[PDB]
């Protein structure tokens, strides 16, 4: 379950 | 010593609108009560967690003006029992006597002294926008709102200008996983608006609200630690997250060229009907898609196995890919059209699915491996 | 054999429904949270059990293979819940998992045969005889309320159904809790001669309700042992065990001497109660009843919250009396009354109260007072 | 909070 991409955190 | 008569519908509608924000439970016992304010004509309900304070007030003929804060929820719960067009008599004899008919109530009580207020804050921005409108933004972004601890500037919605081609007002949230962006054309006041992070639990509020409203205006108040709104009778104020929200338009893929069209509400009744087999270990529903066709499959090891297959517009290289069956639920929930559009890339790239029926609002939504 | 139906969906819903609900959710043991599906002879058959009582539906099917398999039950409730109205769904087994089918939705669940699933011997039954389901409905109606709860109150969790040998026969059913007691009686219908008086548990009286709310015509057919009971109605069989004890001599506690009568208007009255009973909390639900000549007064007293009173028109002519009840209670008995009219006969302050619709002769409440 | 004079129980 990999997140979205989002700096910082994805 | 306050004593007024109020109108048991409007009294009943005004409280309703209040309660809601209090917590039933607390440590520090009249953070559980509505302040209740009587003068110059009018009382003013009042409601507050520290965080979030809402105030609605009505017109009245005063008795004897006075304060007195009395527990939300069981004034509320004996309110709801009086009967539809009774008039109430709430007194404070120098407890809170509640009177209607033969029905008589003395409640512990807490004096307004003790009620924590906040001074008429200094906002730097001021203002309007529909109740519609704003209701629209919101409805748009508040179901991709992230709940985790550990994530706690996700909790909120990015409110913000961005300076395109036009000036907008954006609203952006996302937990992650599924992200949300909604655009107008900013309204004018905006100018030097601090892009700010609006909580979770004053969103949902505020959306309460929004629903038992027609149309008015709201008047939109912000500073760098308040947002304020009112609206008709009714004024909300909630501090902010105190936070930075992520770099989000990094996650927005405008490029993805893949695009699959699917018949909404049979693509929803199917992800429904597959995924009726998992549990809360895993909602992962496969993906398969190919010319003219989409399959679904969902696998739990421990019940079965879960297939349907769909027609779909698809003329691009086949593709497997997996995701959060009930996000893609979440997301189809959003549309209004006939047809839902996924503009996807590869098996671990976001999709993108924008509103055929609102070109201002997109939804990205992240895979998982199947 | 490997069991191969079609079957209309709207028909295995309503049936699956009826069956599936006696399934426990806290069950762990794994063929417990199945359904067993049985088809053969143009026949479908769902059966279900916690091992103290079972259900059976069945319904008449063209089988295209015969045979059997049992499926967990909750999960396939919830699949064909999704499933459209007016479709068909084929169920089948192939060479212990099932295959579901509707358009181009296909499910494939884990199984377990039938022969892990729980078989009785044939019912014996010393006692056989008939009642109208809406007959059924109304003595369940008027006692099923008052079955205690209490794991400390074991053969009161249920309802004690026996005769009474007056001049002529009575059918009778009697429910208490230790505080609130609901006794209703029938004429006997025939061939209850000799029936034992037997408790039947509370979760086969809240099954059977279930199934009899949905007003169903026609007889029920009641066969019963000291151990087991069974009804029949429709396409649908409940067989029950009995609870292992012996139930109280209720009759010590119906006072039939009670010489003070209170009436009220009924819906006054529980709207009343309803009101000042809102400040209650966990500590009680006491309101004190304080009865003078034409007016009753209440009130509640809860020191977490506040005070509460109020004020009706009473018919009552006898000795003032002050006298509490659990609010809760006097509702779920107001409640039951179908009539304007609510009588109380009364005694003292901690002495039973019989309370019944003015009109009914066959129907019958008591409740215990409290301390005010 | 009497029990009714149930015989047993109370």
């Amino acid at each position: 379950v990999p997140t979205l991409p989002l700096v910082p955190x994805g | 010593h306050m004593r007024i008569t109020v109108d048991r519908s409007q009294f009943f509608k005004s409280l309703g609108r209040v309660h809601r924000v209090v917590e039933r439970r607390n440590t520090v016992p009249i953070l559980s009560n509505v302040l209740i304010d009587a003068e110059n004509g009018s009382v003013q309900l009042k409601a507050t967690d520290l965080d979030l304070e809402v105030t609605e007030s009505f017109t009245v003929n005063i008795e004897k003006a006075g304060a007195i804060t009395v527990p939300a929820y069981l004034l509320y719960d004996i309110v709801r029992k009086l009967p539809d067009g009774s008039e109430i008599v709430l007194s404070v004899d120098e407890a809170m006597s509640i009177v209607s008919g033969c029905t008589h109530f003395q409640l512990q009580c807490l004096p307004k002294i003790d009620f924590p207020e906040s001074l008429p804050g200094q906002f730097g921005c001021r203002f309007f926008l529909s109740a519609s409108k704003l209701k629209h933004l919101l409805d748009c972004t508040q179901f991709a709102i992230s709940t985790e601890e550990t994530r706690y500037y996700l909790n909120g919605i990015y409110f913000h200008i961005v300076h395109d081609d036009v000036l907008k007002l954006r609203l952006v949230a996302t937990d992650g996983h599924r992200l949300a962006q909604v655009d107008m054309e900013a309204p004018s006041g905006v100018d030097g608006m601090p892009g700010v992070i609006i909580p979770r639990k004053a969103v949902g509020e505020l959306q309460k609200l929004l629903s038992e409203e027609i149309d008015g205006d709201v008047c939109i108040e912000l500073s760098e630690t308040k947002i304020r709104f009112s609206l008709g009778s009714v004024v909300f104020t909630s501090k902010l997250v105190d936070g930075t929200f992520p770099d989000y338009q990094r996650v927005i893929p405008l490029g993805n060229d893949r695009k699959l069209i699917v018949n909404r509400q049979d693509f929803s009744s199917a992800v429904d009907r597959v995924s009726t087999i998992s549990n809360d270990r895993g909602r992962a529903v496969k993906l398969t898609i190919e010319h003219g066709q989409l399959k679904l499959v969902v696998n739990n090891p421990d019940s079965g196995s879960a297939e349907d297959q769909l027609a779909a517009t698809y003329t691009s290289e086949p593709l497997e890919i997996g995701f959060n069956s009930r996000y893609l639920l979440d997301i189809a929930g959003q549309l209004s059209s006939d047809e839902m559009v996924f503009m996807l890339s590869d098996a671990v790239a976001p999709a993108l699915i924008r509103d055929n029926n609102n070109a201002e609002v997109l939804y990205v939504l992240m895979p998982v491996r199947v």
